[PDB]
């Protein structure tokens, strides 16, 4: 807790991954200039690491409707985790989720201590007391896959969470995804 | 002998402003005119309020503005009788009307939802001018077996034409293609629909894109169909993995897979190469006169797997045409009537097989070797031929002429243009030669007015009366003055955004001549202008320069649009679009709704004076009784 | 005593500059509470960088970190101003 | 499964002391042999395929592995896909490759294999493997429909003092001296119907002296406790060891629970059992009259 690394105490995961958002309504009441009202908008990007596509339509009784072009915005990171959960698991069947660790650093391999957090509602090598970590090496410009086998223990909506930190840097990610548990 | 003419749209519309042109030909002093519409048949006096006078100031040209209400009045077209009374004289015509209010567009936040994920949707509501209007709308949500599972009834009054809405997808429900349908409470028959898929999915973390080096396959192409596979994460970054590719042939809606064409290639540095060989494609059917395969299509499904085994993605390019020639040839943007002796402007349309406009492609006609002309960025080529003053149908046949293609590989097509059939076969004509490029609002277009008649009554003609159709309504109607001895007069046409996406121009003159005969000579021209928002809308970045933002980070968004306009926003993880990219809203989709709603059915002209008028969305009724073929068909001539 | 060497002076400036911040870190960490999760997620990683950097008495780690923490502090102010 | 069969044999090799052989056997349940199919394997924490072997395979026909996966240093290869040109509908298609543990760890998670045809993923099958765990299956405890996790340790220098300590923690909620009636067993979970001879410290369980209470344990703990009937016992645990609802309550054999064989009347006469029978005795009075120091 004094090593060249970030602490699980201090990792705040990403969790907010909408599939669509900013379903908002703004009004060009600004002072027209050269005929073109201009609004500046303050938006907060959501946690997902992807490319957002923003679509605007304008309606004016003078000039009508107007499907603005699409406009792309890419949120990314040099290192992060992809927690690939499937749509739904069945309570009490054993599966294997994969944590994919991406390292898009130019030129140096990364050493990570990645860790599946304990969840009472799941049967994992992770206990209230003992944690479940490996320590792994990702080449640069590529991906390391990290198996975690688990067993869902309660129906309804359950939550898997992984955290990883790189050594010597102070980079860290953590994802909190949720999957449907269904009874047999 | 004074003559009064009435000119209206071919088909009127409810609850919207229409316009009709009043004219006094050869009359003296002020002429007061009253105009009245009545239900048909009988009398309801639906609109009489309007009165006007044709002053010698304004060369006796009138403005008609009226709005027909929607009173308690099917399967049989309803009509109306318009009645315009100049002084005491009383002219009238019996036109067709439509219950079609306007348009409706629906927007869904995503293209695809999972059971239990709510679907956001907007109904944009507008009149035939694409202006926001406010009516009452009904909205159904049909499940994939067609059964309305929910409807509401909403008014767009004081909502600036935008109806927000949602629907919570139940937890258990049929997967499949759902539909959202909406109509104006006035007119149930004109229904509007957008779809959305309901499925079970996790989002994919990359997109896959398949691509034939050619937009088609040439049957004699020994190499077979070559295809490049491409994968890249949503965060822009190249993919490593392996990918399974496989082909098939489509006939109509019928689909045969070529099981043997299955290939497993490595996807390296985001890309991969792969091919269907002419042999598999032929074996794969039964091995017969390749010619047979002409007309059918190909398709490729690829399926990539990351080397991590975590995430899969399918994707398929469909209906790649099997063709003997690369290009296609179309005369549907060229009129079907010329004037003997006068130069005929040919608008040849040259599409790639798929359907796309093909740029820079040479074309010319049967006869003359020296005549050539390329295809501007719109897949259009302007060729003009001087025609002979012979009362003989003029058959034209055009043909591609690309170097590096064999004369068998070149593509042709033939059309037949008939001469303009005058009054009493007098040989009096009018031509509008218009320089043809990509017109843009602001740019100024010249309309050459060319007079073709024996100088006998040449001094008589004093003026041209012109009109502009647009989104099937009158956008302007004016006069172009002329002086004797002139055959050419040029019209300065300012071109504003009100012309988009395409406007029609019909000019006509009238006179007495030969043997005391009341005449009408005319001409109609279509000009597709550059399509784009009528005002503007753009959403660029806030921070002029910057590095990629970071998950959860603040970012400033910039919106440049029309003053006072309303914007409605949505941002969508592009990962969705890798599961479904269909049924999105486009402005191009709207222009397409607006053109198919044209009342004008011809590129240009008329068989006779009275056709020019019915071809563009118009009617011409004059005192002297020279009226146009009444219009009593809602749609254009069934192809 | 006399005066310190080059290294000696720079090194001790950085450090105190650095410390100067770590001092009023906790105050900051605490303002994140109201702020959107990105702030908290950020400051916590920036905080450690410092404290390890500070104790490591190495120029790089120390400045590099000096700056990390500077930025996020500023992204906090900007934040709390759009809110009164 | 059903569309595919999957038998994953994880055996040690003959002739290190850790290295072994992973064998994968698949058959397609259908009329024709499947087309192109995926084997999506993962290593047990600490292992990674013998390279010299993996090549061999990829040289093979019907099989291929991407250069991309070959080039990596065996150490960097903890998952890996083996593509197949086919899998017979007729008999089992099998193969294997020596794996080597290069890394020393306690608690080595199970590897797993997965299969499917490229076209359709939902028709997969998925077999785990592991050196000790029977089926690569984690340790759970399920009665009827309710399961709870049992990958912990079995129950675990004894002085009246060491007991007046560990036996007053938060968890402790039942302290019993019970005699064991019925010793049942099953292939999944063995149980025990011990009746209570004295309620030393009562819990959320309203149980009067004499009544019978049903304890349970994983089949993997046969060694931890020598089971004898009519053998009396001292034991305590937590109220989180309670199974299902009342009053048909049960007890769960865990880590936080403690087990000690309470001698017999005339067995304590021995001159080596005395160090116990006495500690016990005292403990009894020290928990009934006084209670817990805290
Ligand atoms: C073309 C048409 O239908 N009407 C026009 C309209 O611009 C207006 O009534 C006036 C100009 O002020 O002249 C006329």
């Amino acid at each position: 807790l004094d090593e060249d690394i970030i602490a699980e105490e201090n990792i705040v995961s990403r969790s907010e991954f909408p599939e669509s958002w900013l379903w908002n309504v703004e009004d060009l009441k600004e002072p027209p200039k050269n005929g073109i009202s201009t609004k500046l908008m303050n938006i907060f990007l959501k946690d997902s690491i992807t490319t957002w596509e923003i679509l605007a339509v304008s309606m004016s009784d003078k000039k009508g409707i107007c499907v603005a072009d699409p406009f792309e915005v890419t949120v990314m990171q040099d290192f992060f985790i992809d927690l690939r959960l499937p749509y739904s698991v069945v309570r009490n069947e054993q599966v294997e989720i994969r944590a994919v660790l991406y390292n898009y650093r130019q030129n140096q391999e990364l050493k990570v201590r990645v860790e599946l957090l304990h969840n009472p509602a799941f049967c994992s090598l992770a206990t209230t007391k003992r944690r479940h970590q490996q320590t792994v090496t990702i080449p640069p410009k590529s991906s390391l896959s990290v198996p975690y086998v688990i067993v869902p223990l309660k129906t309804g909506l359950q939550e898997v969470e992984v955290k990883a930190a790189v050594y010597h840097h102070f980079i860290s990610d953590g994802v909190r995804k949720s999957l449907k548990v269904v009874p047999e | 002998s004074p003559m009064y003419s009435i000119i209206t749209p071919n088909i009127l519309r409810l609850e919207s402003e229409e316009t009709m042109v009043l004219e006094a030909h050869d009359a003296q002093g002020d002429v007061p005119v009253t105009v009245t519409v009545h239900d048909f048949p009988g009398k309801k006096l639906v609109l009489s309020s309007e009165k006007t006078v044709l002053t010698p100031a304004t060369n006796h040209m009138g403005n008609v503005t009226f709005t027909i209400p929607a009173n308690r009045e099917k399967g049989r077209n309803k009509f109306v009788t318009v009645q315009a009374t100049f002084g005491t004289q009383v002219v009238e015509k019996v036109v067709l009307v439509s219950l079609q209010s306007g348009y409706l567009f629906i927007q869904t936040d995503k293209t695809i939802y999972t059971p239990g994920s709510t679907v956001l949707y907007r109904i944009f509501t507008v009149n035939h001018k694409l202006l926001p209007v406010g009516r009452t709308v009904m909205v159904n949500i049909e499940n994939p077996e067609g059964i309305p599972v929910k409807q509401d009834s909403l008014s767009s009054q004081n909502q600036l034409g935008v109806l927000p809405l949602s629907w919570d997808i139940p937890e258990l429900v049929n997967m499949g293609q759902w539909k959202i349908r909406a109509y104006y409470e006035n007119s149930p028959q004109q229904v509007f629909s957008t779809e959305f898929e309901v499925k079970e999915y996790v989002l994919p973390s990359f997109e896959v894109i398949v691509e034939p080096t050619e937009k088609f396959y040439y049957i004699y192409n020994e190499k077979g169909l070559e295809v490049t596979i491409t994968a890249r994460f949503l965060y822009g970054k190249k993919v490593e993995g392996t990918a399974f590719v496989i082909f098939g042939i489509q006939d109509g809606e019928q689909r045969i897979s070529l099981p043997e064409s299955l290939k497993r290639i490595p996807i390296e540095d985001g890309s991969g190469e792969v091919v269907l060989s002419r042999k598999v494609l032929l074996d794969g059917v039964q091995n017969p006169r390749a010619e047979d395969l002409v007309g059918k299509s190909l398709y490729v499904s690829a399926t990539v797997i990351l080397h991590s085994g975590s995430d899969m993605v399918q994707a398929e390019r469909s209906g790649i045409p099997i063709v003997t020639s690369p290009y296609q040839i179309h005369f549907t943007k060229t009129p079907k009537y010329f004037k003997p002796g006068m130069p005929f402007d040919l608008m040849v349309f040259v599409t790639n097989p798929d359907g796309s406009p093909a740029y820079r492609v040479p074309v010319a006609v049967q006869g003359e070797d020296t005549v050539q002309s390329l295809t501007q960025g719109d897949g259009v080529a302007k060729l003009s031929i001087n025609t002979h003053p012979s009362q003989k149908p003029l058959s034209i046949t055009v043909r591609t002429k690309k170097q590096e293609l064999s004369e068998a590989e070149q593509a042709t097509r033939t059309m037949q243009a008939l001469p303009y059939s005058t009054v009493g076969n007098s040989n009096n004509y009018l031509h509008l030669s218009v320089l043809r490029t990509e017109l843009r609002p602001g740019e100024t277009l010249n309309v050459n007015f060319l007079l073709r008649m024996d100088r006998a009554h040449e001094a008589k003609i004093r003026y041209y009366t012109y009109l502009i159709m647009n989104k099937g309504r009158l956008l302007k109607a004016g006069r172009q003055v002329r002086e004797p001895g002139q055959d050419l007069v040029v019209l300065p046409l300012s071109i504003t955004t009100d012309f988009i996406p395409s406007f029609r121009l019909v000019a006509y003159y009238t006179l007495i001549g030969a043997s005391g005969q009341r005449e009408v000579v005319a001409d109609s021209v279509w000009v597709d202008v550059k399509d784009s928002c009528v005002g503007s809308l753009v959403v660029k970045s806030g921070q002029s320069e910057d590095r990629q933002p970071v998950p959860g980070q603040q970012m400033t968004l910039k919106i440049e649009g029309d003053h006072g306009a309303r914007v409605v926003l949505v941002a969508v993880d592009k990962g969705v679009f890798v599961l479904n990219k269909k049924n999105k809203l486009t402005q191009s989709k709207i222009w397409d709704v607006v053109e198919k709603a044209d009342i004008g059915c011809t590129p240009g002209s008329g068989k006779d004076y009275a056709g020019v008028f019915s071809d563009a969305g118009l009617t011409f009724t004059s005192s002297s009784g020279q009226q146009t073929a009444q219009r009593a068909e809602l749609q254009c001539p069934q192809p | 005593t006399s005066l310190p060497t080059s290294n000696e002076y720079q090194n001790e400036k950085l450090a105190n500059e650095l410390k100067s911040l770590l001092d009023e870190l906790n105050v900051n960490e605490l303002a994140t509470g109201s702020l959107n999760t990105y702030y908290k997620r950020t400051i916590k990683i920036s905080g450690q960088k410092a404290m390890y950097a500070l104790k490591s008495k190495d120029f790089k780690k120390m400045s590099e970190a000096k700056y990390q923490l500077q930025k996020i502090y500023n992204e906090i102010d900007e934040a709390l101003k759009s809110k009164y | 499964c059903n569309k595919f069969d999957l038998k994953v044999t994880i055996k040690p090799a003959p002739e290190a002391k850790n290295t072994m052989i992973l064998e994968i056997c698949t058959r397609y349940r259908g009329d024709q042999d499947a087309t192109m199919s995926i084997l999506d394997i993962s290593m047990m924490t600490g292992f990674a395929p013998d390279t010299d072997d993996l090549k061999q395979l990829a040289n093979g026909v019907d099989r291929y592995i991407s250069k991309y996966e070959l080039d990596k240093a065996f150490s960097d290869r903890n998952t890996l896909i083996i593509y197949l040109d086919k899998v017979s509908h007729s008999e089992d298609d099998c193969l294997a490759f020596k794996v080597h543990q290069y890394f020393n760890v306690e608690l080595i998670q199970p590897g797993a294999v997965k299969v499917y045809a490229y076209y359709n993923l939902e028709e997969s099958c998925t077999r785990f493997y592991h050196p000790e765990k029977e089926d690569g299956k984690l340790n759970k405890l399920c009665r009827d429909e309710l399961c709870r996790c049992a990958e912990e340790n079995c129950f675990i220098k004894v002085t009246l003092e060491e007991r007046l300590d560990k036996a007053c923690e938060p968890g402790v909620d039942y302290v019993y001296k019970t005699r064991l009636v019925k010793v049942q067993l099953s292939n999944d979970f063995d149980e025990y119907i011990m009746a209570i001879e004295q309620t030393i410290k009562s819990g959320s369980d309203e149980v009067q002296v004499g009544q019978q209470r049903t304890f349970i344990s994983p089949i993997k703990c046969r060694e931890a406790l020598k089971l004898e009937e009519k053998k009396h016992y001292l034991m305590w645990g937590l109220s989180s060891d309670f199974w299902g609802e009342k009053p048909n309550l049960s007890y769960i054999i865990g880590k936080d629970t403690w087990v000690e064989h309470w001698p017999e009347e005339d067995e304590c006469q021995d001159e080596e059992n005395q160090k116990q029978c006495q500690d016990l005795g005292a403990f009894t009075e020290s928990m009934v009259v006084f209670g817990c120091p805290n």
